[PDB]
């Protein structure tokens, strides 16, 4: 919950600057196992254009476009393409509930009022609260966007899934 | 015309023998008026042979 | 007692002419292929696709075979017997 | 197919199979390993 | 008491001429209601005829059978007695039921879940009964996989009946869709389906029982080509006219156990013929992944069980003669996974157990394939496998295996013990 | 007095919620809308052209391909090499072999075990293993001064005889990681990290386990076995210590292309780890459902 | 699954039993004596290791 208030709040002060709206998601014994989830370090994002374009570059290409170079002195592109790569990732924040519940009655519990169409409700042996924010290249989403989900632990290792916008908004938005 | 693809799915498909044609079943003539209807799965005749033989089967409950 | 051959550098195993052109065709027969790996994971997630898009039409056309059904049947009621409202 | 080895002379193999590697091979346990990676490979647009 | 009923079971289980047809109409019936309604004066014959003729209990083979000739056939058409004994077979599953749970004390739920099913994994659902042809009601944690993802819902189809279904049966040899009927069978059904395939099935077999397929595709279509199936109405001319009419497998099969005065043998064939409308599909192997209950998750909740089941399926306990052709062996389980059946069904199994005599035992060690041998992630260990080898066939030893599945949660203990056991 | 936008925010609620997956339908996971966001007074445009999606797809094929296509060129390089040097091969590894036994039949166990390693190729394998602290930033520094070291003339006397030592460049002990395939019964290991050090008997390869245990695979016939240096050399090796060897190539991709998929993470500092640099570590915090939570 | 069960007994290969499936023919009264091998397994009563 409370993250995904923050995080609204916080996209609001800045929609402006980034040009990026807040998503909010939930994640369950489906997408990473018990104990992932409970020691979970970082979340991360990171937003792919229609065109296979990442966000930390300009749509200009970048000097990263060259083939790769096998040098040793240079690994590939060493310091520059690394720190240019760090640059495309963007933080998310996120909250861990160590224990089952229902969604619908811990929103409930919550001070929410969740009006949901019909009894759907919905188990779960825990559940991390994280949000995202996808890009608006004018005040438009291109359907074929792609957003990448990346999942960092404390020994370093990470999980990274992506999803392109439309799944996410199939008729959410076409509706509206 | 249609000559060729009945004539296709009786004898060459289905292997049915000659003396069992349309008039003998009429449930025949009611199964290939769907069977033609797509030009798939002529490999595994033996589907077509299953299907029309569960068809004759629950076409001659007592119920 | 068993007898072996101790390790070296300029020691060498000498392939037959038979098994070289055997490895060569199945190397030829690789690269010819295109049974690329990537593309079995690209085609699986096109029948994925393909299937969501096939059902979500298939509902759709029932739809209207129903509505147009329902207009039929009540065209034929208000012919025949027409009814109140 | 055979083999070209530097020494000309071979050494009568000792000592257990954990301080120094030994392809030791019956013909008929490396026929019936081939046969068997044979079948396997086959039984497993 | 039920004693002598259990010895029947036990004549006629391990009897090595186990009549061969009841195999192919537990894969025609399913245990579908209707199926079994329409050939309900053919299995009554069959029964009549085979008591007498070889004193054996027919159909014990399969538990849809058993509780559908005790429910449905005591109307009429059998002696008594016979009726008796298999309402004696379901009175041994309910029996073991009533012992199985903790019922003085096991009122109220838990965790939106009855409190049996913590005290007796025989009560839960996450433990599949190893021969499945209905899919259960309940599907909490369950994961069922087919290829390789867990079924999204998409996946699992209805199959129709009496509609013509040439889509289906052209699917039948594939295997990412499930076609099932539109029966989502009980929980009590599915604690008593477990209860006669794990508790008195291999008690009383000795574990010498197994699992096969049959390839209907091609079995039905050549069995049942010949036009007195294609062709009838809406004779008697002679017996070896009726042979060569009907054909000589289903001579072989059906001769002398389904044939009677009153139904001559075209007759008894042409009655058999009306299963067929219902067909089904190919044998399947489903794997189930599922957390245990919210008690035993404390320790290792990673724990997502592994189980193996086999679906269209049934189970043999003699080797078929006139199917040789149309079978597949499919060892699945430490029971049911009998080495004699095996090998004598395929020659490469043969071969394996010829050169590795010793795998002849029973006693569960009999290598089953990589696939389904995941024994750390399985509900039953060795130790069942060990004691089903041992124990003798009375009606104890089948109890003692449902209290061998009393399980291990903190509530479960805590229940057990607030009755002194 | 002031309406709360937490207060709105909470009576006003959710109304809706579904569950989306990822491309390769792998992941499921669900997306909440809350009806007070500032998304639904923003009011602007949706598109969702064809064009836009197969563009998309063609830039997810190339996403997916990026390692197949390095598999594919080390695949490739060991078949170029094998009809090069006319496919008789040196002994590379060390291990007692024997003149009298039927060579051929492990040549087409070879011609299996490529052949199944091939079917098996994956994300995770010693080419990748090895390539993802090629790209880390230390790795361009470190093998710079490693070649600079290593391109040292032998020292003057008065530089050995005064200051600070002189040294060598390499460890005794290399880090490897491997490709493992047994053609007995199908089966490859991919994930393998594992020691290697160059005999000083015999200029010839012993490899061993991460406990300091010898590995086994030379004497059995059945396995064959792949090997990627640190500095990405590279060894396909069958029964009797005899490899095929070339570089790992992989001019086939351009530098975003792997650079974005495999980068090594790097932390930023979070509760629970110390702000000198790379300082030891407590046990991480783990905020854990088995205890009573903390505030 | 089921049309690949043949071809996993075609190969003419014996398994190893497991350690689980060995323990069960250590008989009552020499399960605790040393020559039960698979003792340093049995850490917990309720747990496999």
């Amino acid at each position: 919950m409370e993250t995904h208030l923050y995080s609204d709040l916080a996209f609001e002060a800045r929609f402006a600057d980034d040009e990026q709206l807040p998503l909010h998601l939930v994640l369950d014994q489906e997408v990473l196992s018990n104990e992932e989830a409970e020691t979970l370090r970082y979340v991360y994002y990171r937003n792919v254009d229609s065109a296979g374009r990442s966000t930390g570059r300009a749509p200009g290409g970048d000097e990263d476009d060259a083939p790769a170079s096998d040098d040793a002195e240079d690994a590939v592109g060493g310091d520059r393409a690394f720190d240019r790569e760090r640059r495309t990732w963007q933080r998310a924040c996120f909250r861990v509930l160590p224990r089952p519940l229902e969604l619908l009655d811990y929103l409930r519990q919550s001070g929410l009022t969740v009006t949901l169409e019909k009894e759907q409700r919905v188990r779960m042996f825990y559940a991390v609260f994280t949000t995202l924010g996808l890009r608006c290249p004018d005040n438009r989403l291109s359907g074929a966007q792609t957003l990448h989900l990346r999942l960092v632990w404390p020994d370093g290792s990470y999980r990274d899934w992506e999803f392109l916008a439309r799944d996410l908004l199939r008729e959410e938005m076409e509706a509206n | 015309k249609r000559d060729e693809k009945h004539r296709h799915v009786v004898n060459v498909v289905l292997e049915l023998p000659t003396e069992i044609s349309e008039a003998t079943h009429p449930v025949l003539a009611t199964m290939l008026s769907k069977y033609t209807r797509m030009s798939s799965l002529f490999n595994d005749k033996c589907a077509f042979k299953l299907d029309l033989l569960r068809m004759v089967a629950v076409s001659r409950t007592r119920r | 007692v068993a007898v072996f051959f101790e390790p070296h550098e300029e020691n060498v195993l000498r392939c037959p002419e038979r098994v070289l052109r055997r490895l060569l065709e199945d190397a030829a027969v690789t690269m010819r292929g295109g049974g690329w790996r990537e593309d079995v994971l690209m085609d699986r997630v096109r029948k994925r696709y393909l299937r969501q898009e096939l059902r979500d039409l298939g509902h759709r056309v029932q739809t209207y075979c129903e509505d147009l059904e329902g207009r039929v049947s009540e065209a034929e009621a208000l012919l025949n017997q027409q009814c109140e409202l | 197919s055979l083999l070209h080895t530097f020494w000309r002379l071979p050494v009568a193999v000792f000592f257990e199979p954990h301080e120094e590697n030994v392809l030791r091979c019956p013909e008929r346990v490396l026929r019936r390993l081939l046969e068997d990676a044979a079948v396997t490979m086959r039984g497993g647009d | 008491d039920y004693e002598e009923t259990l010895r029947l079971f036990k004549t006629t289980v391990t009897s090595p001429n186990y009549p061969e047809l009841c195999y192919l109409v537990d894969v025609l019936v399913h245990g579908n209601v209707d199926a079994f309604l329409l050939i309900r004066t053919f299995v009554a014959r069959c029964i009549v005829n085979m008591f007498h003729t070889r004193q054996l209990l027919v159909f014990a083979h399969s538990y849809a059978l058993v509780t559908l000739i005790a429910e449905h056939l005591a109307d009429g058409a059998l002696p008594p007695q016979l009726l008796f004994h298999y309402r004696n077979l379901v009175a041994v599953l309910r029996l073991v039921t009533r012992i199985s749970a903790l019922p003085g004390l096991n009122n109220g739920q838990l965790a939106e879940e009855p409190l049996s099913a913590y005290v007796n994994a025989l009560h839960d659902h996450r433990l599949w009964p190893p021969f499945v042809t209905h899919l259960p009601r309940n599907m909490e944690g369950v994961q069922v996989v087919a290829d390789r993802q867990p079924l999204n819902p998409a996946n699992i189809e209805a199959r129709h009946h009496g509609v013509s279904d040439v889509p289906r049966l052209g699917a039948m040899d594939a295997d990412e869709p499930l076609f099932v009927d539109d029966y989502r069978a009980t929980d009590d059904e599915w604690t008593l389906q477990k209860v006669f395939y794990l508790c008195l099935m291999p008690a009383m077999t000795n574990n010498r029982a197994c699992g096969l397929g049959l390839n209907l595709k091609t079995l039905l279509v050549d069995l049942f080509y010949r036009p007195a199936f294609l062709l009838m109405p809406a004779p008697e001319d002679s017996i070896a006219a009726q042979r060569q009419a009907v054909g000589e497998m289903l001579t072989e099969l059906v001769e002398d156990v389904a044939t009677d005065a009153h139904t001559p043998l075209l007759q008894a064939c042409r009655e058999l013929f009306l299963a067929v409308q219902f067909v089904g599909e190919h044998v399947k192997v489903l794997e189930v992944r599922a957390p245990l209950d919210h008690a035993q998750r404390q320790g290792l909740p990673d724990f997502i069980s592994r189980q193996h089941v086999l679906y269209n399926g049934c189970c043999v306990v003699t080797a078929p003669k006139t199917l040789i052709e149309y079978s597949l062996p499919v060892p699945f389980h430490r029971f049911y996974s009998n080495p004699t059946i095996c090998a004598a069904l395929s020659d490469d199994i043969k071969r394996y157990v010829t050169e590795f005599p010793h795998y002849h035992r029973h006693d569960g060690g009999f290598p089953l394939p990589t696939a389904f041998a995941h024994e750390y992630h399985n509900w039953l260990r060795s130790p069942f496998s060990r004691y089903s080898a041992t124990c003798p066939n009375v009606l104890h030893s089948v109890m003692t295996l449902a209290a061998m599945l009393y399980k291990i949660s903190p509530v479960s203990l805590v229940l057990q013990t607030k009755a002194h056991i | 007095d002031e309406v709360a936008r937490t207060d709105e925010w909470k009576g006003a609620g959710v109304s809706r919620l579904r569950e989306v997956w990822d491309v390769q339908h792998r992941v499921r996971l669900r997306v909440l809308w809350y009806v007070n966001s500032f998304w639904r007074s923003r009011e602007l445009s949706y598109d969702d052209h064809e064009v836009e999606l197969y563009r998309a797809l063609d830039a997810y094929r190339a996403r997916i391909a990026v390692e197949y296509v390095l598999i594919r060129a080390v695949r490739d390089e060991i078949y170029a090499v094998l009809r090069r040097d006319g496919g008789a091969l040196p002994q590379r590894f060390a291990c007692h072999v024997s003149r009298n036994m039927s060579w051929r039949v492990v040549w087409e166990l070879c011609r299996h075990a490529l052949a199944l390693w091939m079917d098996w190729a994956d994300v995770r394998s010693c080419i990748i293993k090895a390539l993802t602290p090629r790209l880390s930033r230390g790795a361009a520094a470190a093998a710079q001064r490693a070649r600079r070291q290593r391109e040292r003339s032998a020292p003057k006397p008065q530089e050995l005889l005064f200051g600070p030592r002189n040294e060598s460049g390499p460890p005794a002990e290399q880090t490897w990681y491997a490709d493992v395939v047994r053609c007995v019964r199908a089966q490859v290991d991919l994930g393998v990290e594992v020691r290697a050090a160059r005999c000083p008997r015999t200029g010839l390869w012993i490899v061993r386990d991460r406990r300091g245990r010898l590995r086994r695979w030379l004497s059995q016939p059945e396995v064959c076995v792949l090997y990627v240096t640190p500095d990405l050399d590279f060894y396909w090796v069958l029964p009797g210590g005899f490899a095929v060897s070339s570089r790992v190539t992989l001019h086939g991709l351009a530098q975003r292309a792997l650079r974005d998929r495999f980068q090594n993470f790097e932390a930023v500092l979070a509760r629970g780890m110390h702000v000198e640099a790379g300082r030891q570590e407590p046990e991480t915090p783990r905020v854990s459902g088995r205890r009573l939570p903390f505030d | 699954a089921a049309r690949r069960i043949p071809h996993f007994y075609r190969v003419r290969r014996e398994v190893p039993r497991t350690v689980n499936e060995m323990k069960q023919d250590f008989v009552v009264t020499d399960f605790y004596k040393v020559g039960n091998i698979t003792l340093y397994t049995e850490l917990h009563p309720f747990f496999d290791f």
